[PDB]
């Protein structure tokens, strides 16, 4: 009788919850930059734009006992807008799933729902790593402003070590101290655990405790790349008008299609507190 | 209201 | 909410009122051939078919003593129908834009209405005043027992009133006398307003006189052309069954389709009460 | 009494009233803009930015009988937003003529009001009809792919007639009807008003008749320009955040200063609905 | 009851 | 809140 029209809405309660849960596991279980990113906060689906603040350069500060003497104030150098794109993937259900679902009395399969889950969790991953070139977004490789440091060999042991503290180097004579953040590619991360002979002590421990808000791996990064940031609110953050979830495109041939989509942009506020390699 | 789904990873 | 899901409609009735009133004032202020032509009664939706009287020769009325004299007109022994077609143009809304109207407050924008009833007006005009040859339509400019005058050398000053004087006397010389209304190309009617030194007034002045049921201008005209016809419910008309009107067409990929459309047709009965230049 | 200590308000209600009465009426005389532009409704001090539609691209409609062709849909171009000024002007009040006006009863004066309320005017016109290089935006004589007719012989009689038809016919070629409105430098204004007709009607009247909106002259022209516009919302408008208004700023070293402030911008939806001579 | 919007122009 | 002080003038 349902599925004899069009409908509004063709899921339950339950299954509307199970959909929602499942997105937010696999999300979860998939992100890579949410993970050194904070979050501003949940804006709002009407909002569609947002400020673009960068600032320049520090002042140091001062110590007196009336509080009289003279110190610089904090503002922007040059205040932008810039508009919230949105990221998405689709699914489809069969309409006889739903209904086996509801006479069994057992959940319901969402499988495509996982798999599209997946896929936008690696698109936002693309979106945060490299901009858009055509919409004007910038990414963490591509930030005009960051310093630079040259790879070395990586193959003879010690380059990893001595490329990552050429860039905390470099980080500190900007007045960027912090917990530093390392993400590298496959191949870096692969070679970094290597065992050679009389070796005593791996390479990627070393990293680790230099880095201390953590080392990670991303397929997203191309060939021989790597990047180190120094974490902080005040350098970078994600600000997000609306979270992953999953919204019904209405019936097509009897069958159910889905969209699985999230709408958020990166703010660098300070392009020199990242390092590429 | 508005809530965040997946949220913070940090 | 209400994103998520299929709605029957998307819009409130203030919204409704303001794109109903925004196409009919486009529609008023584009429309050209509703100026020169009467309206055969609106039909209603569910009528598709009108017929089609074509009438050929003069036939005079009688003046006698006793009324023995026939002077009546006889049916076509073909009595054809035509069909009456749609005319439509397609514009889109984004949810983000009403999302916004409904909670902050902030006015809906439908500039595109508007542009998508111009377009349909302009589509309007061209099957006027030129046929459809795929549907086997005839206009105002291609009909086949139409009169012919050539159009003469309107550089200098002069040349129009001898055109539309002659035009006029080729209309006289088969039986029609009424009011005369003639229509332009941008280069003829620009070209009408220079001082006549035989007159000392405008040119167009002159026309204005000799028509009296108007001289304008259209932009679906060609090159170097124009028509006078006569006018009256007798000679030529158009019936319409449905007036411009704007229409939901259903979500597709979260956003919001419409159309505007109109049905109507135009009827030639007399095909010698029009002359071509 | 009331001086010896800070103060939240330093006028009295009627005081405020007469300075507000005074600001209003001063722009009224001198604004030229915001009698040939349509307003979108007043937004709030809280909205910063609105996006700016574009419509260059158009394809035709289409006739069918059942309504299955397909033709593309009326959308912007690329959707982009721009970000909203503020135009504003100080002044300083003494405290002594303030109690000189409170005790013996004496009218305030408020002729630097007047002049800071002037010289707010005065730049809102001027970005009207020019832009802004440093922020990016666009004017009126300015606009890219705007339409263009050479001005010719405006010394000799009739002149100014035949560039304003030359005009117009440009506008309806390119699709764009109805009243149309013009704006003049001082100078061409003044040359306008002589004999052409040979009917002692003035050319001034002669454009009037063709110009159904209005003819004005504005002083931020410069010499030996004009420009043609067809009106309507659907081709330009103002967006306004909030009207001019005055605000103080806060007691310092005893004195009273204040600000005349406003926020608003100009869109051009159509760029063709407008012709420059 | 059926009627004309934009409505007859003559 | 939301009000104009000069106007349309049109």
């Amino acid at each position: 009788p349902d599925f004899l029209g069009h409908a509004e809405n063709p899921l339950r309660e339950e299954e509307w919850a199970r959909l929602n849960e499942t997105v937010i596991q696999v999300a979860r279980r998939s992100l890579v930059g949410r993970r050194i990113l904070d979050i501003y906060g949940p804006l709002g689906a009407g909002v569609q734009t947002v400020p673009y603040d960068e600032f320049q350069g520090v002042s140091p500060g001062a110590v007196d006992i009336v509080g009289e003497q003279e110190t610089a104030m904090v503002f922007t150098d040059a205040r932008k807008f810039k508009t919230i794109p949105i990221i998405y993937k689709d699914f489809l259900l069969h309409w006889r799933d739903i209904e086996a679902a509801r006479t069994h009395n057992m959940p319901l399969d969402v499988s495509a729902a996982a798999g599209a889950a997946a896929l936008c969790a690696q698109q936002e991953d693309e979106l945060i790593f490299y901009g858009d070139a055509r919409l004007g977004y910038e990414g963490l490789m591509t930030a005009n402003g960051r310093l630079t440091v040259p790879l070395g060999d990586w193959t003879s042991p010690g380059g990893g070590f001595q490329a990552i503290v050429e860039a905390t180097r470099k980080l500190n004579e900007q007045g960027h101290f912090g917990p530093y953040a390392v993400v590298l590619s496959p191949r870096l991360y692969s070679q970094l655990h290597r065992i050679y002979e009389k070796t005593g002590v791996l390479e990627i421990e070393t990293i680790r405790q230099l880095a201390s808000d953590g080392v990670y791996q991303s397929n997203r990064l191309r060939g021989e790349s790597g990047v180190v940031v120094s974490t902080g609110r005040e350098n970078m953050d994600l600000a997000v008008s609306m979270d992953m979830v999953a919204a019904y495109l209405g019936a097509s041939r009897m069958n159910h299609p889905f969209r699985v989509l999230e709408a958020l942009l990166l703010r660098i506020k300070h392009p020199d507190a990242i390092c590429t390699l | 209201e508005k809530r965040l789904t997946v949220g913070s990873l940090r």
